[PDB]
């Protein structure tokens, strides 16, 4: 859910 | 005069959290779609990508941006991706070659006309757009590392971006903002003294450029063509029909 959601958590 | 060592403190800080952007990219369908002779809009996506994905990395290890909440991380980003992509577009743009020289790969240039590809009724607005923010960003500044990084700092920590509602997040990026604006005034008066003032008094001006520029980019892969092999993470800034 959002790219760059996941760049921010991982 | 000179700066403090707590100023020399910092600004070792912060030339160690950009010191990401300029190197050498370990992949080589990136290095490929650089050095291709041709950028198409699949391609200039693609290229996009790898200053996207380096700048959320300079983010992460960010003290600062380490002491805003998630919900704002994201809305600090989401918000301010396309306005650091513009400045760093300004910083690797040669005016009279009409192309962008990135320092990661030698040899490797991007056409300034690849616009004539983008949005046919937007693409001679955003070309003159981007020439009108380069030309507000005076050489001496622009070739400045350390001064650009300072202001790419001060739109990152944009309080007014749509989804910082924490009055906490609100108030640490208004005061985060505050302080790299007065390092950079300092700091231009330490590394050239003869027109820090107007210099500094004329970055606010080019930053209300910048905004305008950058917001409306973002439909710039309307009419462009089939985009659908092109990197997903520039796709959350630009709209496509594909
Ligand atoms: C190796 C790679 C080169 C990056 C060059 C980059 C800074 C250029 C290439 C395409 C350019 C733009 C495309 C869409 C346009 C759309 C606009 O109207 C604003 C300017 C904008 C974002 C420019 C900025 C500079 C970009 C990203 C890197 O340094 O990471």
């Amino acid at each position: 859910k959002s790219l760059l959601q996941q760049l921010l958590t991982e | 005069y000179t700066l403090s060592e707590k100023d020399l403190k910092e600004l070792d800080s912060i030339r160690d959290s950009f010191q990401c952007m300029n190197e050498p990219l370990d992949n080589d369908q990136q290095a490929s779609t650089l050095a291709k002779k041709e950028h198409n809009p699949t391609d200039i996506l693609n290229v996009m990508d790898i200053t996207m994905r380096r700048l959320v990395k300079m983010a992460k290890r960010l003290g600062a941006f380490n002491e805003i909440s998630e919900a704002g991380k994201f809305s600090l980003l989401k918000g301010g991706m396309i306005e650091m992509l513009t400045i760093r577009g300004v910083t690797v743009f040669n005016a009279d070659k009409g192309v962008w020289q990135t320092p990661v790969d030698g040899h490797s240039q991007i056409s300034f006309n690849m616009f004539d590809k983008l949005r046919p009724d937007i693409k001679d607005t955003q070309k003159k757009g981007f020439l009108h923010f380069f030309n507000l960003l005076h050489s001496d500044v622009r070739k400045n590392d350390l001064a650009i990084d300072i202001i790419v700092l001060m739109v990152l920590f944009d309080s007014k971006r749509e989804g910082l509602v924490s009055q906490q997040d609100k108030e640490t990026v208004e005061k985060l903002h505050r302080n790299y604006e007065s390092l950079l005034h300092r700091y231009l008066y330490s590394i050239h003294k003869e027109e820090a003032e107007q210099r500094f008094a004329s970055i606010p001006k080019a930053l209300v450029a910048l905004r305008k520029v950058a917001e409306n980019a973002v439909t710039l892969f309307l009419g462009a063509g089939n985009t659908t092999e092109a990197a997903s993470l520039p796709k959350e800034f630009f709209a496509t029909n594909y």
